[PDB]
């Protein structure tokens, strides 16, 4: 496989090949009190 | 900061769950009004079995979702020329995709396919020189066809064929902001409080393209498309996504509706 | 998930006693302009106490045609004691908030409001906006589209942005920390509004024959960490 | 000169493609990445998070209200309060969610859905609700019997507002269709089931309460969900350029 | 340095149009000068160096160096201040409004000149060059007002000339950089030269 | 001691070129409330550069009938910038000062002013004193007894007070850096004013035939290192 | 000699100052009947914070400036022949470009773009092959279409079609002198005190292109366009920017005026 | 930078009690042709001491009417003492120069004059330039259009070249050290000038009624590291 | 990213990539005697 730079600016690259996702924690459970899975949310 | 973001290249897996009879870990118990989303597992509500799982999640990945050419503008010459405001809100595509994103920094392919069509709109096999140049604000723009500013000794052209391949460039990141805004609660200049000047973020505009033919079409003009693909793409603040048709090229505004889907008889049939 | 809570900034105490938990935007707690992203030259001012505490906001009332109420941030404290003053008279501002929606009922009632903030939040349900709806003040404007959220988007979807619920039967109160977001390392506080508050009731209020059927909702904002530049004499939109 | 010899494909413009091709502004120094808060790397962190379903798609229902289920004071037992398919990309009322626009961006899923309701009711009012998850096979189930005989979760209402019914991946094959779109593929092949709910006891009330309450419903996507090939959004479109 | 068109008025000719103009005061805390520090548009600015290279890029970015010498006689003395007023309204609109802004308050003496710094003080890292409002509303951008009044007076000697000269000087410092290039506007032809 | 100056605060600088050293009231520079002479609890709000910079106020004309004017701090900058604004909004209020008072006319004239700024300064020369010359504004008030000092004291022994002269054959300005006084830790910027800050003519203007016969003189002040506590509403007296 | 030039790549960052009441240290007075520019800085005026400035400075090179093609030339064929004078006082925007330096070095990029049009200069469909020879001089210059010297056996020559891309070619720098001067206060030869051989550095001119078609076409005509791009720029002492229109080809001959900019009101009106 | 100077060359010796400083164009002090430069292959001359000393052209008038001076070098000395004579008996001239400028008046008037060396400096305001505009010689010409430089350029963008002011209330006098520019290694001294010496009046000389009208500015030029080729008999343009 | 030289003279080579400025110090400047900015210019 080959990856190499042809041009000056890096605008000129291709597309980014580092295609994963993270944790969406921040998106999906914002809160500041840890609610475990195992436990009722409201104590 | 608090939450931290771990990174994964596969979707989560399966492990095998038993039964369960107790009074200390109730799963299935939520509480949305915390404003936290369920964090009840496939394995807790009930019983699983191992399962290795592979499948990717490359395409959803903000590179895979915007990497890809999407028409921008579409014109035809008036005199052998035209002017075309650099704006993504002219075709509703790429641009209810861009607005998934609050803030985002990207680099762009440009794309230009262009071939001459008579009055009828009918399609011409000529093949004849076209000049493309980028006039950024506060540039003198072009009047027609034969204007001293298409010598273009510092804006950008490019000067291509319409029997040679589309032209294409790729562009960096240009804002003089640290990104792009997507959506902009504020006014485009102090001491205005008109609804003209509501909602547009001026930084996201970068100047013009101005299109002509080298030399004068007898009886003929040039068609023009432009594609856009963004490229390297970086994005914060995920929106809510556009429900309601798009109206203006400027502007968000929109026609009310009572309803997004369609409706049914009876809720108990599916 | 503790129930209770109290939450001291400068001078001013609130406190609950049925909160559900407090949520705070992105994960992100407020944080002032490092070194690498500032672009303003000049020594910014910092306030402190004088600005950073609670400022509580005329109530509205939970009427039976009530569709929602929101209030712009910082339009909304753009006129209340030094964090306002600082406001007008810096060309640049940054900041975060701390918001605590309030409201009780009793056992014997029933609704439900949805407390969101939401960065950028256009109101375009108009062709030109009036400069009264964008900006409305401390008293904040009524909602006139919950259902497409002023903004053409699905209520629904509302979710996807930093919020929390009051649901009569489990809470009488919402907890919100937000952080600083923008395109930019600070911004004019009097022609653009970072984040948008609003409060919309998704069930409607309902109660027993004879339970008390006026019901109010206040809320009460604290500017936090924040910071400005570009002094000169004072300055509205 | 070098020799080469070039191929079919030479010249064309693929919108997928991916080449290296020269910058308009070559020595250009782009601003800063300042620290912003929120920064999303994939669509799937988005559709993890919970969205309100427009369950109640009926003529009565405009505008909010399409977000209520309702719940009533039954004078019968083992009634049903409401149905549908838990296909996330087909029109109905799961296409106005963040997991039903999204699924609608792609071609194929996969993987389990996080299903969770809240009660809106006053604090005294009470109930127990049986949700269940039918599998592929049949229609809807037409009584109680016959929705407990597949996967379902007995909720009682209380100091805990809510209740989470996770639909696992069940399917015959890795992915299914987003669209069941039959008269042409045949794609009616693909149907993931149905979600039905029915009073377990009953919603019961002290006296001149409110004897009709409210139930949200939420919709999320699990951590093993996924999507695969991405296809135009078919509900956004123009009849021509924009003024 | 390079020297500013300031004086661009109607009875100013030629080199004339470098010189602001003092003069005795028989009232206080009168207003001298005003102008727009924005480098690239149209006005005082644009035949000066910092101005001509502005306007061949599309965005700018840093402090300015503004320096002001006085040519009055030896003996006449005299103290000005000279303030930038950050955007959000328009030019002052008297000495106390000015004052609360950035300013310098400069002593006439042996010392000829004096330098007021307009510092970067902006939300954005660049600005555009131009402030054509009608397409891009670039209005935005505007970076602020720079104003000069009298702190005291001008005063000389008997028989004196009661009118006296300042010279007004304008440069970049050194955080400054322009990005995109672009072809200077004043620079035209209507066809090939002869 | 040398002739020139430069004094940079904030966001204001200020140059002279014929200056005569700087005075330091008694030998001392404004310094922060120590811990063990503060008696308020509450944590201190500090500014910063938005109320410690330089503030001109507008000229008095050195006229033929002049006897002198002067100016009461906090009271002169009361309602000035954001230094203004702490005043209202806090109960107390600690802090120092820098002044620079100017006044330039040619070597063909002659004139001398006494620059003074004195602690306690009581306009008492009428048995019920008016508000509008105990606390006259930013535009200050005239002298009406500078032989007694408006207090019952002799001109002359003024100079056991921190001052300079402005001897306009030697200088055209006058430097004076105060630090705080008072028997308080803290006391009230509004009821109460610490220092009077007057330029009486000792020495009356005069010059060859024909010369410039306006001639003005401009006060510059700057607080300094500031200090403000119990926050409430904006408050004047 | 005395003053170093230290390089650097980015511009400088903003230190942290704090207040200052002092007569030893005086960094806003200045005299600029010195020759100096000020050199009193931020940090010293105002009180001011960190700011790590990393803007960089590569636009403004003299590489960056110069390194883009602009038109230089732009003729049609009379008999299928044309003689162009290489010059570039023809379009001014390059010019203007050029003349902000004395005197410079630099290689350069030739790109002719040519194409058929007909009598009513309306751009045809033709392919038809073109040469383009450089005659330095001394070398005799082709009278028509089919004389000898486009045999070209020492000249360079360059064939292409209208059909193809279009032709470019590098040239290096080329003068009897050791940079191209673009300004030169003298005369083109000894014993005359003419005003018409006054400011033309003589070493500038490297001769002529004469363009054909290898053919004759019937009716129609060649229109070309040459573009130039300086390479590898070294210059020395910058020059104040022209302020007034050329009038002139070969001279900086220009008509005097009054002012610059556009007089306004009020000298205290912004 | 001291405002005192002496300046002594060959048998020459200047003085000023009112400078400002010294002037070094480019940074550069004149130097001689190194042997990786030069081309001529004869052995130069170098007349030292008999060509390299300060030369006094005639005076001129600081008129009412006023416009500016210039003066072409080598022209202006190309009849002058041995410098002069060596010039137009060589093919090939290379030198530098000491340029001072004197110009007193009294403190009772006010002025300003800049002081600029231009390389390359056209005369190009006609169609056909005439020789005694190109080359005035020792007398030098008036300017006629000073705004624009004489060129088309900006008068106030001139100091992008080596200058130096003469303010009257400043100084008497300005002082510029020239270093040879030209692309070539050697020119002709006699069709080509390398720089232009002018002094333009930008703010108007005016004084106290009844002072001296009478006021000349003087130019005294010193050739400086200068060395010539390709001798053979006198030969002028 | 590659830079290797394909054609014989030097004049073939792509545009110069050494974009940085230096002390304007000798446009600036160009005085004999040191005038820093802490001091008064004319003494
Ligand atoms: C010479 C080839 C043409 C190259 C054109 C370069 C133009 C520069 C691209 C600017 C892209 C920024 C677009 C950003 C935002 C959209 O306009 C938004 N929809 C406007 O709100
Ligand atoms: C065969 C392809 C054609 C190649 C043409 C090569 C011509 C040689 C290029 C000479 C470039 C020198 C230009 C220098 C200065 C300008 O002419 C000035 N404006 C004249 O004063
Ligand atoms: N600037 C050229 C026209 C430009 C072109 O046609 O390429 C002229 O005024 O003649
Ligand atoms: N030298 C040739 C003509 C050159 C050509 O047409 O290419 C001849 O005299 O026949
Ligand atoms: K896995
Ligand atoms: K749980
Ligand atoms: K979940
Ligand atoms: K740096
Ligand atoms: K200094
Ligand atoms: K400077």
């Amino acid at each position: 496989y080959t990856n190499i730079n042809y041009y000056e600016n890096a605008a000129s690259n291709s597309l980014n090949k580092q295609d994963f996702t993270q944790d969406p924690e921040k998106f999906t459970r914002p809160v500041v009190d840890v609610m475990k899975e195992a436990a009722v949310p409201l104590k | 900061q608090v939450i931290k973001s771990a990174v994964r290249s596969t979707v989560e897996n399966t492990v095998q769950s038993t039964h369960s009879i107790t009074t200390e870990a109730t799963p299935a118990l939520q509480a949305a009004e915390t404003g936290a989303t369920s964090n009840a597992s496939d394995e807790s509500m009930i019983e699983t079995r191992n399962v290795v799982n592979t499948h990717g999640v490359a395409e959803t990945s903000l590179e895979a979702f915007y990497g890809r050419a999407g028409l921008v503008a579409m014109f035809s010459t008036d005199g052998g020329i035209y002017r075309w405001y650099i704006n993504f809100g002219e075709y509703v595509q790429l641009r209810a995709k861009l607005e998934l994103l609050t803030y985002a920094r990207f680099d762009m392919e440009f794309t230009i396919v262009a071939q001459v069509v008579n009055a009828q709109s009918k399609v011409q096999d000529f093949n004849v020189d076209y000049q493309v140049m980028f006039v950024p604000p506060g540039a003198s723009v072009p009047e027609n066809q034969d204007s001293y500013q298409w010598q273009s000794s510092c804006n950008p052209s490019v000067i291509s064929n319409t029997g040679l391949p589309p032209a294409r460039v790729s562009v960096p990141f240009m804002s003089s902001a640290n990104a792009y805004s997507f959506s902009y609660d504020g006014y485009t200049q102090f001491g205005d409080a008109s609804g003209s000047s509501y909602g547009i973020v001026p930084s996201n505009y970068l100047g013009m393209l101005v299109v002509r033919t080298c030399e004068d079409l007898d009886g003929t003009r040039l068609r023009v498309r432009v594609y856009a693909k963004p490229k390297h793409v970086k994005g914060w603040i995920p929106r809510s996504p556009r429900m309601t048709p798009y109206k203006s090229r400027y502007t968000g505004v929109y026609t009310d509706t009572t309803k997004f889907c369609a409706n049914r008889a009876r809720i108990t049939t599916a | 998930s503790d129930r209770v809570a109290q939450l001291t900034l400068g001078n001013s105490t609130i406190t609950t006693q049925e909160a559900a938990n407090i949520v705070v935007g992105y994960g992100r707690w407020p944080t002032s302009l490092r070194d690498t992203d500032a672009t303003a030259v000049d020594k910014p001012t910092q306030p402190g106490v004088s600005a950073e505490r609670f400022y509580t906001l005329p109530s509205v009332q939970w009427t039976n045609s009530f569709k929602g109420h929101y209030w712009k941030l910082p339009d909304a404290l753009s006129e209340l004691g030094l964090f306002g003053q600082n406001l007008q008279f810096h060309y640049l501002y940054r900041g975060g908030w701390v918001i605590h929606v309030q409201c009780n009922a009793t056992k014997f009632h029933q609704g439900t409001l949805l407390v969101v903030a939401t960065p950028e939040h256009k109101i375009q349900s108009a062709e030109s906006p009036a400069f009264a709806r964008t900006n409305p003040g401390e008293q904040g404007a009524a909602y006139q589209f919950p259902f497409t959220f002023e903004d053409g988007t699905a209520l629904g979807n509302a979710l996807i942005y930093p919020h929390q619920w009051v649901n009569l039967r489990t809470n009488n109160s919402a907890t919100l920390v937000l952080p600083y977001v923008n395109a930019l390392p600070m911004d004019s506080g009097i022609r653009h509004n970072n984040w948008t508050l609003s409060v919309i009731p998704i069930v409607p209020l309902e109660y027993a024959a004879g339970a008390t059927t006026y019901v109010p909702i206040t809320v009460t904002i604290a500017p936090m960490c924040t910071e400005y530049n570009g002094l000169r004499a004072a300055v509205t939109q | 000169g070098i020799p080469t010899l070039y191929t079919p494909g030479s010249g064309q413009f693929l919108t997928t493609d991916d080449f290296q091709t020269p910058c308009m502004l070559p020595k250009f120094q782009p601003t800063p990445v300042i620290d912003i808060p929120g920064e999303v790397k994939n669509f799937l962190e988005v559709v993890q998070v919970e969205s309100l379903v427009e369950i109640n798609n009926v003529e009565s229902a405009e505008g909010v209200a399409r977000y209520r289920i309702p719940l009533n004071v039954q004078d019968a037992m083992d009634g049903q309060i409401m149905a549908l398919r838990v296909d996330p990309g087909i029109d109905g009322p799961m296409q106005s969610t963040l997991l039903g626009v999204f699924t609608r961006y792609y071609a194929q899923w996969s993987g389990s859905l996080d299903f969770t309701f809240m009660f809106c009711g006053t604090f005294m009012t009470t109930g127990k609700v049986i949700i269940a998850y039918t599998p592929p096979g049949g229609d809807q189930p037409t009584n109680r019997r016959q929705a407990m005989l597949g996967t379902h979760v007995v909720w009682d209402f209380g100091l805990q507002s809510s209740i989470t019914l996770v639909v696992p991946w069940i399917s015959s094959g890795h992915f299914r269709g987003t669209t069941l779109e039959n008269t042409i593929y045949k794609y009616r092949y693909y149907e993931a089931g149905y979600i039905t709910m029915w009073y377990q006891t009953n919603m019961v009330v002290p006296p001149n309460f409110p004897t009709t309450a409210s139930i949200l419903m939420f919709v999320a996507a699990q951590p093993n969900f996924s999507l695969r090939i991405l296809k135009d959004r078919p509900d956004i479109s123009q009849e021509g350029a924009l003024q």
